[PDB]
């Protein structure tokens, strides 16, 4: 009993953290009290109580909307109300939604009566008061109070609705163009064809464009209910109009909604009117309405008829691909180039090799290396298809010339995508011409680079198996263990590392041990103590008879050196191996 | 033609005051209630109304304070390290949300958002102390109440609700909220960033002119705004004369305007001081929408959105000066940042000037007056007599000598109530309230 | 015992500055006393054996350390000898010297860390240490403990007795390190004096001498440089502390060399940075790199953001 | 005519001007 008299009195209180960690705990202190108690005289205590902040509120409106339980139940649950409709008038937006979620969750709680009797004059009062906060907060709460009204109710509730859409601030118009879909969904279709298509129309045609650009979200929303005998008579001019608006922010939010827009109109409409606009779109004027519409490409094309797919694409989408390839900004082939393969397993292999590959090879001769980066990384769907001999004659002067270059950032890149392109182009190729790369990247500058093509080993080597490994992979490196600089001779340890334990115990322990026990005497201190570490790693392979033979006493000397470091990893090595 | 009747005074009451006394904007409300008032230093005050005691109608209220907080506190950027400033350049007043006024505030390089608010409930009791404060003992608890809410005194606040702070490289001079409660604009002195009032973390430029050698510097912004009815129709000022009118439709990047309003200069006036007594200094809309008036160093000018290359209209404020020009400029008095404010309802417009007078012309009758703002020679609900100024000896008993006019008294920022004809004229430490004379 | 708790307490002290977390007060004075007792041995002059990584001033930018860090190999693999500047206009100044002084604690062997000009408290107190050290911990304490700890740092370096690391230039009063062992560095750097000048003087074009214009110092030129390196026995001297925009740069006939650490320096003056790798064979090398990419910044952004669509 | 012999305005705008760094 305690405690509960400790959290009450930090309510009231003067930190912020404590009121919060009081608040957060609601729930005991309800249970406290009990639910009398509680309904009686603890909500008025959280009814007022607006001094506060933006994550108290947040807290507090989420706990109000969970405790349907501790008031009662389905008798009492309208005594938390004044608590949260005071919650809906907050400025700040996070507090506004939680407390709408919380409004809309315990809508389901309700008995119809006291759904008609208290939550209907609710929603009367916050969609007519005069702080415009109220009516924004008000606009999202017909969908969980509609389907179990009246009728005279629902006509009073489709009244306010058409009142609300009207209004003279642009905030609730546009937090009423937003939750129109949502609204639209619930009421009968006729009602639907009756009344919503006329604020539907009011509002995409509005003086603004920041309430124009929700209407093309609600027009998807809107399409996927009507008969297709009704999607030209009455959605299809507004979106006509919408495709041509001369504001590019309602252009981008039409292509960025466009495979939506053809799966409800449907293909009979989208073919006779959307790719005229789709191209006109292509075609556009501004950077972002392109970058978009590029981007869209593929899954375009992919849900087109049937039957005149290959047709009209051949016929209409490449030219202006053709054209867009040779674009100046940046992220318009950025986006282009990584959806662009899409086509060719839906065009064919006579029609890949003939208008594909030179626009590909046109796209592989680019400057911004992401352009590069995405064209590279994106050739599984072409390499299933036509065969990666043709391109592999001449993917080797991008990847070369990608690897080389200043910016070890792009080096880096391609590293990680290495696994990839060796995984599906083949091995012979590969030990053929691009084996060398590894074996170079295994000595750069930049230890970034060491290390990405320390794991690349790894990565590779478990795609291809050990006997490549043994084959083309190890010997060169523990060869070039004695280079002149030390951190070269670090990196060929950190390989052996990351390889031990996937190369096979037997290739380890006839192969890679005598040159750990050769690096064991290197002059630096460096080598040796990472030499203790490469050791205390690699243990759990070999066997006890290889220790007790011949690492345990090298253990012994590494404990013996003139400083201090590789002897505490020594000690290390031998406490959690056994070894003491 | 309406009559100014000195009606009230505020600040200090001498003519000492320091640093931090010099009254640097003044901006109404939306409705006209409240009036805020950023003296330098940060000290932003706010003037309620005395709302309308139905036992007296004629005498509209006069104004008493509000509120008071500290805006902008000094500071000490030590990437460049010199002396961020504590002035206060522009409030403005965001609509009416809630019960609270919302307000944003800049200094030279941070915008912050106040907020005005009012308290009248308080806690009173408690489950382990008495009010005391003396602590009772964690066992001799028994039973518990919850403590609840009693009235109390009426109380405000002004807590800091967010801060736009670190992004101008240069200095802010300018706020606009858009046109749709939810984006503005605020333009240093070659960049424009485009805030969203929720966000505190970016921005988006939408309009440079830095030239990639910084040796040719020609033009610098002055002064930005939106159109009071236009949702994309941002109106940047410049500093040689032009005033470009981008157009957020086109292309996001406005850096190519949809027009160019400039003037076709005379070689009738050019000697050796156009180029910076042409400059721009405040761009304001009107609250119809279509006129764009420009106060330049020496004339008032109203615009149009639909003749380019010359203005509507043209007036001249204090013109006796072109020749005084020469002595103006060995006292830095020839760089001075005017005002204006239109008026209500497009009729009227008005500016400040030099020794305490503040002309207003007039729009239909083409008439101009120039009062005087003085506390001595009059008293509340007094009437105003319209001052005269004189270039040449003709000094008879009614006028002010040019070559005795002091340029240290400068009238620079004015208001004008939204709807009524009460106007705010700040001069350098007071508040004056010319009220109309309702009758 | 209690060095194997002090190590794993060390460790975990490690992973959490490793994501930018900063400690608690009980932590910095049990570190501190730590550093001075580590310190207090190693003389005013250190010989440093190769191989090792020099670096620059880092000047409180976490980011640019922690892209050094994965240019240049990760501590403790390679070695590392840094010139101080942890402070002046570093976003992040209280944890790249914290957790450059825990490396040197956990590490006394592998890293060493030179004395820098800027680590005094007046001028910490001015150029916006005292103003973090307040606007995070909400107190003076960690700023003291620093200050005092700055009085143990060593004034130079040496590697085999060739190459000559400092964090400024020489001095008129100074000829060898045989002064250098009978200065007392448990004292603050006056403004004036040998000190002074080898933590403030700078190499010039120019010939002759001339006056710093931090008001501190004086500028040796190319005939005293080259004295003291022949004279010594001596081929080359690093320098640091002098902002230049290809990041390394020669000077005085390739004597002494200026090397920088923290790329984009202030954030604006967009330069490069570089650290000197040297090797078993004594064969110094260069590695430029840019500021890493960061993130929580106020994006000046002319690309639209999300938002404004 | 005026005798301030000049072809500049770079004064009251100095800051805009170079005033780099340190």
């Amino acid at each position: 009993l305690y405690p509960i008299a400790v959290l009450i009195d930090e309510l009231r209180n003067e930190d912020v953290q404590l009121r919060l960690n009081s608040i957060k705990k609601l729930s005991t202190i309800a249970l406290a009290l009990g639910v009398e108690r509680t309904r009686s005289e603890l909500l008025p205590f959280l009814t007022d109580t607006i001094y506060d902040e933006d994550e108290v509120l947040l807290a507090l409106a989420e706990q109000l909307g969970t405790f349907t339980t501790l008031v009662g139940g389905p008798e009492y649950v309208h005594c938390l109300l004044p608590p949260l409709e005071s919650l809906a008038t907050v400025e700040e937006t996070v507090v506004r939604d939680k407390a709408v979620e919380s409004l809309r969750a315990i809508s389901h709680e309700h008995s119809p009566s006291d759904l008609e009797a208290h939550f209907v004059p609710l929603v009367k009062r916050l969609a007519g008061g005069d702080w415009f906060t109220s009516r924004t907060s008000a606009c999202g709460l017909f969908s969980v109070c509609y389907p179990r009204v009246s009728s005279a109710v629902k006509a009073e509730l489709r009244q306010y609705f058409r009142n609300l859409c009207s209004d003279d601030t642009p905030m609730v118009r546009r937090a009423a163009a937003s939750k129109l879909g949502e609204f639209a969904k619930v009421l009968e279709l006729d009602n639907v064809k009756s009344e919503i298509i006329p604020m539907f129309s009011n509002l995409a045609s509005d003086e603004q464009d920041s309430v124009r650009l929700l209407a093309v979200e609600a027009c998807v929303n809107i399409a996927q209910l009507l008969p297709q005998e009704d999607l030209e008579a009455l959605v299809m001019p507004t979106l006509r109009q919408a495709a041509e608006d001369k504001s590019w922010r309602v252009r981008y939010m039409v292509a960025d909604k466009f495979t939506e827009l053809q799966k409800a109109v449907g293909p009979e409409i989208t073919k006779t009117d959307l790719v005229p606009a789709f191209q006109n779109l292509m075609k556009d004027c501004e950077a972002e309405v392109r970058a978009a519409a590029s981007h869209k490409v593929k899954e375009f094309c992919e849900n087109l008829s049937a039957d005149c797919r290959e047709n009209v694409i051949m016929s209409q989408i490449l030219p202006c691909i053709k054209e867009l390839v040779s674009d100046a900004n940046q992220h318009v082939k950025s986006a282009l180039a990584s959806v662009i393969m899409g086509l060719s397993p839906i065009l064919g292999k006579d029609n890949t090799i003939e208008h594909l590959l030179p626009l590909f090879l046109a796209q592989l001769k680019d400057e911004c290396p992401e352009v590069r980066l995405n064209i590279i990384s994106n050739l599984d769907c072409v390499n299933e298809v036509i065969g990666i001999r043709q391109l592999s004659q001449s993917l080797l002067p991008a990847i070369v010339e990608l690897a080389e270059d200043a910016k070890w950032r792009v080096r880096l890149a391609i590293i990680e995508y290495m696994p990839l392109l060796a995984g599906q182009l083949g091995v012979e190729f590969f030990d053929e011409k691009l084996n060398s790369l590894c074996m170079a990247w295994l000595v750069d500058h930049v230890y970034a680079i060491r290390e990405a093509a320390t794991s690349n080993l790894k990565k590779l080597v478990e795609k291809f198996g050990k006997e490549w490994a043994h084959a083309t992979i190890i010997p060169k490196v523990l060869a070039m263990s004695g280079d002149p600089n030390y951190l070269h001779r670090m990196t060929t340890l950190f390989c052996i590392n990351v390889l031990s334990e996937v190369c096979g115990q037997d290739i380890t322990t006839k192969h890679m041990l005598p040159t750990v026990l050769r690096m064991a005497g290197d002059p630096v201190a460096n080598v040796r103590f990472n030499v203790a570490k490469s050791l205390q790693k690699i243990g759990p392979i070999l066997d006890n008879s290889t220790l007790q033979s011949e690492v345990k006493p090298i253990l012994e000397k590494l404990t013996q050196d003139q400083d201090v470091d590789v002897k505490y990893f020594a000690q290390e090595a031998l406490t959690v191996l056994s070894l003491a | 033609d309406i009559q100014w009747c000195f009606s009230q005074v505020k600040g200090a009451v001498d003519d000492d005051v320091a640093e931090a006394d010099i009254i640097s904007t003044v901006e109404f409300n939306h409705s006209g209630e409240l009036l805020a008032t950023g003296d330098k230093g940060g000290r932003v005050v706010i003037f309620q109304q005395e709302q309308e005691n139905k036992i007296q109608s004629h005498s509209r209220g006069e104004y008493n304070v509000y509120s008071t907080f500290q805006s902008h506190e000094p500071e000490f950027d030590y990437l460049k390290s010199l002396e961020i400033e504590e002035k206060i350049n522009k409030i403005r007043w965001l609509p009416q949300k809630n019960a609270a006024q919302f307000l944003l505030s800049t200094n030279d390089k941070t915008i912050k958002l106040w907020k005005i608010s009012e308290r009248d409930k308080r806690p009173e009791g408690y489950n382990l102390k008495e009010e005391d404060g003396r602590y009772r003992d964690p066992t001799t608890v028994t039973t518990l109440r919850v403590p609840v809410f009693r009235p109390m005194d009426l109380m405000v606040e002004a807590s800091p609700r967010r801060i736009f702070a670190n992004a101008h490289t240069y200095h802010i001079n300018s706020i606009s909220i858009n046109s749709d409660y939810e984006t503005y604009l605020s333009a240093d002195d070659l960049r424009i960033n485009l805030w969203h009032l929720e966000i505190t973390d970016r921005s988006f430029n939408i309009v440079d002119i830095k030239p990639a050698n910084m040796e040719e510097l020609t033009e610098v912004i002055t002064a930005a705004e939106f159109h009071p009815n236009s949702c994309n129709t941002f109106v940047y000022s410049s500093s040689k004369g032009t005033i470009r009118l981008c157009d957020m439709r086109a292309s996001a990047l406005c850096d190519r305007h949809s027009k160019l309003f400039e003037e076709p200069e005379d070689p009738s006036n050019r000697s050796f001081f156009s180029e910076i007594i042409s400059s721009i200094s405040d761009v304001k809309f009107s609250h119809s929408g279509r006129y764009m008036m420009t106060r330049d160093y020496l004339s008032v000018k109203i615009w149009d959105l639909n003749m380019e290359n010359r203005p509507v209209e043209t007036y001249q404020v204090h013109e006796y000066l072109r020749s005084k020009l020469c002595s103006l400029y060995e006292n830095d008095c020839i760089f001075d940042k005017f005002e204006c404010c239109w008026n209500g309802s497009d009729s009227v417009v008005m500016t400040g000037s030099y020794n305490n007078f503040f002309r207003m012309f007039d729009r239909n009758t083409k008439r101009d007056i120039t009062l005087e703002a003085s506390r001595e020679n009059n008293k509340p609900r007094t009437v105003l007599k319209p001052r005269k100024v004189c270039a040449s000896g003709k000094r008879k008993k009614d006028e002010i000598s040019v070559d005795s006019l002091d340029f240290n008294k400068k009238i620079l920022h004015t208001a004008w109530h939204p709807k009524e004809n009460i106007i705010a004229v700040a001069t350098t430490n007071n508040l004056y309230i010319f009220q109309d004379k309702v009758n | 015992m209690d060095e194997k708790v002090f190590t794993k307490e060390l460790d975990q002290w490690i992973e959490q500055l490793n994501e930018c977390k900063q400690l608690s007060e009980s932590q910095v004075k049990s570190l501190c006393e730590k550093a001075k007792e580590i310190l207090t041995k190693e003389s005013n002059v250190q010989e440093v054996r190769c191989p090792v990584t020099v670096c620059g001033d880092v000047h409180g930018q976490f980011h640019d350390l922690m892209e050094l860090f994965r240019i240049g190999g990760k501590s403790p693999d390679t070695n590392y000898l840094f010139m101080g500047d942890y402070v002046d206009r570093g976003y992040y100044s209280v944890e790249t010297v914290t957790l450059l002084v825990a490396l040197k604690v956990r590490y006394r062997e592998r890293i060493t860390i030179l004395r820098g000009n800027h680590e005094s408290r007046q001028i910490t107190q001015v150029y916006g240490f005292y103003d973090e050290c307040l606007r995070k911990y909400g107190n003076a304490n960690v700023w003291k403990y620093f200050t005092d700890l700055f009085d143990y740092l060593p004034l130079t370096a040496l590697v085999d007795g060739q190459i000559f690391c400092l964090h400024g230039g020489l001095s008129p009063s100074i000829d060898t390190l045989d002064h250098i062992r009978a200065l007392d560095r448990l004292q603050e750097v006056p403004h004036e004096g040998p000190m002074c000048d080898l933590l403030w003087s700078d190499p010039d074009d120019r010939g002759g001498w001339g006056i710093s214009p931090r008001g501190a110092g004086y500028t040796f030129g190319q005939d005293i440089s080259e004295t003291f390196n022949h004279a010594n026995g001596l081929t080359l001297v690093s320098r640091a502390h002098q902002l230049v925009m290809e990041g390394y740069n020669w000077c005085h006939d390739r004597n002494v060399v200026t090397i920088f650490s923290a790329p984009n320096y202030c954030y604006r003056c967009g330069n490069q940075a570089a650290i000197m790798e040297l090797d078993d064979t004594l064969k110094y090398s260069f590695l430029q790199f840019d500021p890493a990419p960061r993130r929580g910044e106020p994006h000046v952004t002319r690309r639209t953001p999300d938002y404004f669509l | 005519n005026d005798y301030t012999s000049q072809m500049y305005s770079a004064k009251p705008y100095a800051h805009i001007l170079s005033v780099p760094v340190s």
